[PDB]
Formats: C-alpha cells, structure tokens, sequence
C-alpha cells in the first residue's frame, strides 16, 4: 500500500 | 482526496480476468476470425481496444453473441492482441511483426501499434 | 517466453472499466445492501473478492441479474470497496474503518483486511 | 514497454  | 492506493490491485484483477477467460468463466462473446473462433469478455474487449469499444456500446451490436472481424485479419495476430489485452505481454517476432501490426491498427490498440511502428523502423 | 510488456496496460484496463461502470454500461449485476443498490460488472467483483468469485461459479446464482448481501452488512462500507475494486484506491477513514474491515471480511478482500488490521493496530 |  502506498500514498498515491 | 486522502485515499491509500494497493500498487499490484491492477494486476491482480487482470490476472485473475486472464484465470477466467482460460476457464471459460462468464466469457459472453465469441470472436469470430477466418474460421477461428475466441471466446472474450466483452467488457476486457472494450477496455482494450477502440473497435470493441465502439461495437458493443452500439445499441444493436452490444447484444450480439459473435462478431466477425474482416476477412484479411490474420487468427495468429489476433491471438496475440488477444493474449496482449489480458496479460499485458505482447509476444512480438520478426515473422508475426508485419501480422500483429495491421490487426492493431484494425483494432485500434494505439499503444501496439506504436511499438510495431517503432521495432520495424530499427530493422530498416 | 521472449515477450515485451506495457507497463500501464492493467492500470489502463481498470480506469476504462471504472468509465463503464461510471456510464452503467454493459453492467450485469446489482448489488442490494441495506436497500442502496450498486451496479457492477460480474468479472470485475469476481476478480477482487473471494466472495464474488464463489457466488458467480456457482451454477444457480452465475444466472442472477440481483445478489443481496448480508443485513449486517453498511452500505458505505460496501460502497468503498466497489471504489477500491474499480480504481486501486481506499478511502479508509478512522470513521469508517470498522464498516469496511468487516465488510472485506465478508467479501473476502483479503489485501484490505490486511492494511485495515494494521491501520487499527497503530491506533492501540 | 519493458523486458519483463
Ligand atoms: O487504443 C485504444 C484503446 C482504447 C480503449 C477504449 N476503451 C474505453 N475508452 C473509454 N471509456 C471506456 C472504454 Cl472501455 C477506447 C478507445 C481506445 N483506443
Ligand atoms: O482476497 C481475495 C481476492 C480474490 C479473488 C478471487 N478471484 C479469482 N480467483 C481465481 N481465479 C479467478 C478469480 Cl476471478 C478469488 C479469491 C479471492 N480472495
Ligand atoms: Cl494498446
Ligand atoms: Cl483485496
């Protein structure tokens, strides 16, 4: 998961 | 917005569409090309390619089971932008280039074509 | 094999069918949670939640143009989700959090269970 | 495109  | 995003879910979903078409899964269409035959997503077939695109979202056309493409469209290329639509590999030789090429501009696969147009060019 | 790959083509698949589903076209399902009704496509839910997957191979309910989830179940929560199936993208809110952990739960979305639970246990 |  990331912080698009 | 403030949302989380998953990097692989793209591929996932994709990948699991490639499980269910290899299974025969909810596949509603069968392309018909110079007597062979491709069972397809119709939804996978439209996100992929303008001529699909514009086919099913005619309110005749949405409805039909099987289409046939042109006659001069080659079974072998079409299976390859077919395998290229639910995997995103594009198996591109010397002997299929010319093939793959043409049913790319048939199907409108702007990013295909561009590919071909740019492997025939280092080859001249 | 000796193939080449289009980086952005899943990720390029997935927005063109969030589109159909934007302008409800060639969807195949609605979803009824809690009297809020969502439209979807079978393969994409089939594609993102092992719940889905179950409900669409089974020879009965393949056939049903409506599925009613579990009275337990928020429709906000579901509503998430279907964004997250369409785009990658989770709107988790610590407003929210329980609803859409419960319903991957039940849906079987086993990658948002996972950020969910590790969302609540930096919380604690 | 890439090699993958
Ligand atoms: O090269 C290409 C690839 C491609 C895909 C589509 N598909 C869609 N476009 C927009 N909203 C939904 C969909 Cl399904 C249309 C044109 C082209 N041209
Ligand atoms: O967490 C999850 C997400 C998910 C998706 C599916 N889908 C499929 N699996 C295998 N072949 C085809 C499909 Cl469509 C099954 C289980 C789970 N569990
Ligand atoms: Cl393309
Ligand atoms: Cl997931």
């Amino acid at each position: 998961w990331v912080i698009p | 917005d403030s949302c989380i995003q998953f990097t692989r879910h793209a591929s996932d979903v994709l990948l699991n569409l490639n499980r269910l078409r290899s299974r025969d899964i909810l596949t509603d269409v069968v392309i018909v090309v110079s007597r062979e035959q491709f069972r397809a997503h119709k939804t996978v077939l439209m996100a992929c390619s303008g001529l699909f695109y514009s086919i099913f979202t005619d309110q005749l056309k949405c409805n039909l089971s099987v289409i046939n493409l042109d006659p001069e469209i080659n079974p072998e290329g079409f299976c390859i932008l077919l395998d290229f639509m639910y995997t995103s590999r594009l198996n591109l030789r010397e002997g299929n280039i010319m093939a793959v090429m043409a049913t790319a501009m048939y199907l409108q696969m702007e990013h295909v074509v561009d590919t071909c147009r740019k492997f025939i060019k280092a080859s001249e």
